[PDB]
């Protein structure tokens, strides 16, 4: 919900490593 | 030089025996992205705003 200028989301990529 | 100016070099290097260094701020904005279209010997370049 935004307009024509406004950007949704973004770009994540990566990883992460937990304990588990 | 990309961040002093003549004027501003002298003052700081007549009247100082030391500098460094100590905060940063950083800023991008008026971002335009724009299309460009190659027909002929001619280029056209129009807004792209999404």
């Amino acid at each position: 919900a935004d307009g024509v200028g406004n950007s949704s989301g973004n770009w994540h990529c990566d990883s992460q490593w937990l304990g588990d | 030089h990309c961040h002093f100016s003549p004027r501003d070099w002298q003052r700081l290097i007549n009247n100082n025996w030391g500098f460094r260094p100590k905060k940063l701020s950083f800023k991008l904005f008026n971002i335009q992205v724009k299309e460009v279209t190659q027909n002929d010997g001619t280029t056209t370049i129009a807004n792209n705003l999404t």
